[PDB]
């Protein structure tokens, strides 16, 4: 890290002088709780047929979506105190914060 | 081959199809899914974790880029004006459009076969995901060039690097001001804003500014705000005929609509004068994203809410009760206790029917089911995860706009007068914009004012 800087780097490197990759791009996320995997270290819950999560069968994400998320489109309730710009700024802001790559 | 196979083999984690599905009747089919790249691939020592390809800071990295080669390719380097490169094939009524990207398999070309309009190139790869997002990226591209042009006339000896950096620093501060002064209070509500974001004091180098793994899933609460259409309005804020309400499953990757259907002005007008969808416990997310996500550019329509749940499992995220415990909130064990936490025994019964225990409810699902806090659009759990994240991004940022040394007192006072409605005035043909707060104001003409009434950013303090 250069001892004196006027502007941010593009990657976020050197923002934190004591731990210079903190907040920088292409680094692993921090975890606030230890991960919970089927085998303890890698396999997600839902991977192996018959393997329960904390005493109960794992529910299919699509079945949760069908039974709880699903609603008739014509019954949509408009927000009387929020503009569609409130939604859009959120996605634009999210795209300043995180992008999780896949293979 | 995740895109087409249903076999569960790494790196695929396809979503299986339940019986009597409302859309997918073939149970041998599936919803495609790729597991996120591991931080330590092939390991049998480290507990699997995922990667953030972006800078966590609110530094307008979605405009400037998070990697140096891309950031150079985004700038106009044919002169010393410190500009961002603009589209050389098309213009929006004389105004700049984002450059086109050179993608091998371009999904934007699939949305209109005969138009031949490819994806746009911005600081973040998802800029062409919806024309509303493209409009916001295009607006910030114009704002950077507008700032670098005003700074050049004010300080003629400044070179291209100085002009780019100085305009970049302003745009980054503008993104921080809109986000923390106008946006976050309306997400958290007053009490969670006071609790998780107390008055800024100064930079703290012991505050870890990284994005937490759980935040990448918790911040998907925004999916509950998505309307099923893209709304476009004319100069008088009336529907722009004959396509003013195009379904969202026909706007994903549709860069041709920005280029050939009137530019960003009709879109920005529609974002301002159309209400957001309200999150209700029986109206969580629309079927344009639940049933037809990316329908035109893929073999099958995706389910965004279901992908969010599969992604939390892929990321090894703990369940609802562990996150409630982390946040210092009570952890319900029976249907009656969950009914009290959600103020809805019916929703608690359905959550119990799926999960068996509130310990297994997926973080996005549990988070978006909570009743909304007063004057906010999230409940107790999500307000905690989101507030904790945004406090770390502000307190742990050495270049935070209010940090001593970043801007002069005079520059901080000039920046305090910025607003998103004024950025629309300066960079578009729109002459009537929302009154502050832009995120609340949603009805024309009641919540609207003229450009002439909003003062512009005074760059006088930037003169050397
Ligand atoms: C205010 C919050 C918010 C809004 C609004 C929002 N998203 Fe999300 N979305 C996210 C976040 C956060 C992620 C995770 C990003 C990451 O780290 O890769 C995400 C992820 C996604 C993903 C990846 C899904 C997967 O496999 O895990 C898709 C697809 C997506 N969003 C589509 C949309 C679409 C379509 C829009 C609207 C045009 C949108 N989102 C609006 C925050 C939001
Ligand atoms: C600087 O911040 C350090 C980290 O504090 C933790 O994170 C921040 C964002 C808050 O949420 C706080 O409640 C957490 O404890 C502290 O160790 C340190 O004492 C702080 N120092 C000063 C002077 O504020
Ligand atoms: N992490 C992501 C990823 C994408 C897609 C890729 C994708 C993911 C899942 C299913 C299908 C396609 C993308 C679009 C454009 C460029 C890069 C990526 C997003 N689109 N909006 N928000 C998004 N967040
Ligand atoms: C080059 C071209 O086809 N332009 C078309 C126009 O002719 C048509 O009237 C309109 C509606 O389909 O869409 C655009
Ligand atoms: C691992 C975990 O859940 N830790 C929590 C902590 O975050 C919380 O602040 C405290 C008080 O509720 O209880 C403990
Ligand atoms: C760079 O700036 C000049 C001057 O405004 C302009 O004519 C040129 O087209 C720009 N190039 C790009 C790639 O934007
Ligand atoms: C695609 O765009 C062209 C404009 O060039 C338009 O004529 C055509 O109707 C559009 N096609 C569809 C299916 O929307
Ligand atoms: O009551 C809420 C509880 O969690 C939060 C923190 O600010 C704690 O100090 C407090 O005791
Ligand atoms: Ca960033
Ligand atoms: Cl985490
Ligand atoms: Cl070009």
């Amino acid at each position: 890290c250069p001892e004196q800087d006027k502007y941010r780097t593009i990657t976020g490197m050197c923002n934190n002088r004591r731990s210079p990759t903190l907040g920088a791009s292409n680094r692993a996320f921090v975890r606030w709780l230890p991960a919970e995997y089927e085998d303890g270290f890698s396999l997600p819950y839902g991977w192996t047929p018959g393997v329960k999560r904390n005493g109960f069968p794992v529910a299919l994400a699509r079945a949760v979506s069908n039974e709880i998320v699903r609603f008739p489109t014509d019954q949509l309730t408009p927000d009387q105190e929020r503009s569609l710009m409130f939604m859009q700024w959120g996605q634009l802001l999210d795209h300043d914060l995180d992008f999780t790559p896949e293979p | 081959n995740c895109e087409t196979s249903c076999v569960q083999q790494p790196p695929c984690f396809p979503l299986k199809i339940p019986p009597n599905d409302p859309r997918i009747k073939n149970q041998a089919d599936c919803i495609p899914f790729f597991r996120s790249c591991p931080a330590c691939p092939g390991s049998n020592i480290t507990i699997r974790n995922q990667i953030n390809a972006l800078t966590s800071f609110v530094d307008a990295s979605m405009v400037y880029g998070s990697e140096e080669p891309l950031a150079r390719n985004l700038r106009n380097m044919s002169n010393q004006l410190g500009l961002l490169a603009v589209n050389q094939r098309f213009q929006d009524n004389g105004r700049a459009l984002l450059p086109f990207d050179n993608l091998h398999d371009d999904p934007c070309l699939l949305t209109n076969r005969s138009a031949r309009i490819p994806c746009f190139l911005a600081g973040d790869t998802r800029s062409s995901e919806m024309p509303e997002l493209t409009s916001m990226h295009t607006l910030l591209l114009r704002e950077h060039n507008r700032l670098a042009t005003e700074l050049k006339s004010l300080n003629p000896r400044w070179d291209g690097e100085r002009l780019y950096q100085e305009a970049r620093k302003i745009v980054g501060a503008m993104v921080q001001i809109i986000t923390y002064r106008d946006y976050l209070p309306l997400v958290l509500g007053p009490t969670a804003m006071r609790k998780y974001l107390p008055t800024y004091r100064s930079y703290n180098d012991s505050v870890d500014p990284r994005i937490a793994n759980v935040f990448t899933n918790a911040f998907r609460y925004g999916h509950t705000l998505i309307q099923p259409f893209m709304f476009r309005l004319d100069n008088r804020y009336q529907p722009m005929e004959p396509n003013p309400r195009v379904p969202l499953s026909r706007v994903f990757f549709a860069s041709w609509r920005v280029v050939l259907e009137g530019g960003i002005d009709p879109i920005l007008r529609g974002l301002m004068a159309t209400p957001a969808k309200l999150n209700r416990q029986n109206q969580i997310a629309v079927d344009e994203i639940r049933e037809r996500l990316f329908e035109q550019v893929m073999r099958i329509g995706l389910d965004l809410p279901a992908l969010n749940m599969q992604r939390s499992r892929d990321h090894g995220l703990p369940g609802y009760n562990a996150w409630r415990r982390f946040c210092g909130l009570p952890q319900p064990e029976t249907v009656g206790q969950l009914g009290t936490v959600l103020r809805n025994l019916k929703l608690a019964r359905k959550l119990m029917e799926q999960y068996g225990t509130p310990n297994n409810i997926d973080i996005w699902m549990g988070g978006v089911s909570e009743p909304l806090k007063r004057k906010g659009r999230v409940g107790p759990l999500l307000a905690c995860i989101i507030g904790t994240q945004f406090r770390k991004l502000r307190d742990g940022d050495r270049f935070w706009w209010e940090n001593e040394g970043v801007f002069s007192m005079q520059q901080r006072q000039a920046l305090a007068q910025i607003s998103l409605p004024r950025i629309i005035c300066d960079n578009t043909g729109i002459t009537t914009v929302s009154k502050n707060n832009i995120f609340m104001s949603n009805s024309y003409p009641r919540d609207f004012v003229n450009c002439s009434t909003l003062p512009a950013l005074n760059l006088a303090s930037w003169r050397e």
